[PDB]
């Protein structure tokens, strides 16, 4: 939400 | 082997900024 | 973390984050204990009485983290989970009593400047280091008050509370498997872990070969940094048993 999105690869 | 060792502290002769209140706490 | 202070860069390099895949958010702290081991609160993964139960599937390790919110490229590993394991006897129905888990990653993590795994302590260790006024450290990414987040990983020094204040400061029923620790009213400094601090690392640093000990795991507290209440933590060498015959078995 506040937090950057992670690579797709996780 | 090497647990509780930072590579940015201990391994390097290095003191963080308030280890020094715990060990002062240890008497 | 509550009246803590912003961490230095690698000061807690076995800090690790448990993140929820979605909604992508914080949901624990957790700490590193090998390359493919990492310590957490049961209660984080396994609570009725709020339906939570998760599975390894819901969830990720981040490793090496300073900034809660930021994806840390070239610093912060991320991992998927093999197993999730409870402590049988963890009570969540009373009073939390055995609140621990460990958590199998699926693949070794690569050790780094920011990311190193925290030792467990042997018998002698906790002996000499769990006494009243010992000040251990805490460090999270949870609430900075008990009514925002923190841009970075937080981190306070708070001192071990002798049993008898620890008991007569709750009407929780306490058990060997606990510790609590925090300033007294009467001691002027303050401080606590908080919401979202759960599960993580309460260490202390051996004066004997200066090598940090993981001596609690962040369990409850009733609100966050309030005068005559403390913050209680599982007591890791108590369950160190459990841990052992998990890792060898496992
Ligand atoms: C027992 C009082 C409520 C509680 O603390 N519980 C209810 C079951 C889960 C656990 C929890 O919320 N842990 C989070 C937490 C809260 C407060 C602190 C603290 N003030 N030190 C630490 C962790
Ligand atoms: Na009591
Ligand atoms: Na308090």
């Amino acid at each position: 939400g506040d937090f950057e999105e992670i690579p797709e690869e996780y | 082997a090497d647990c509780g060792l930072r590579p940015l502290f201990e391994k390097k002769s290095l003191e963080d900024k308030t280890e020094r209140e715990l060990l002062e706490s240890y008497i | 973390i509550v009246e803590g202070s912003d961490a230095e860069i690698g000061m807690s390099p076995w800090q690790v984050m448990l993140f929820r895949k979605s909604p992508q958010e914080l949901l624990c702290g957790a700490s590193l204990i090998s390359d493919r081991w990492v310590l957490t609160a049961a209660h984080c993964l396994l609570y009725p009485p709020w339906d939570k139960n998760f599975t390894e599937n819901d969830l990720l390790v981040r490793i090496g983290k300073h900034s809660r919110t930021r994806y840390e490229r070239n610093i912060e590993k991320i991992s998927m989970l093999e197993k999730i394991y409870i402590h049988p006897r963890y009570n969540w129905r009373e009073n939390l009593d055995r609140d621990i888990a460990l958590m199998k990653l699926k693949k070794p993590v690569a050790f780094s400047d920011y990311i190193h795994p925290v030792c467990l302590p042997d018998r002698e260790t906790a002996a000499s280091l769990l006494q009243a006024g010992y000040k251990g450290r805490v460090t999270g990414w949870g609430n900075l008050k008990e009514t925002g987040q923190p841009s970075v990983l937080q981190v306070v020094n708070l001192p071990i509370v002798e049993r008898p204040v620890c008991k007569d400061s709750t009407r929780i029923r306490i058990t060997d498997n606990m510790f609590c620790a925090g300033y007294k009213p009467d001691e002027g400094k303050r401080g606590d872990a908080c919401e979202g601090d759960s599960g993580g690392p309460f260490v202390m640093k051996s004066p004997f070969n200066n090598r940090w000990y993981q001596m609690g795991i962040v369990s409850w507290g009733e609100g966050c940094d309030r005068d005559g209440k403390y913050g209680f933590y599982t007591h890791v060498f108590r369950l160190k048993k459990w841990i052992q015959k998990v890792i060898d078995q496992f």
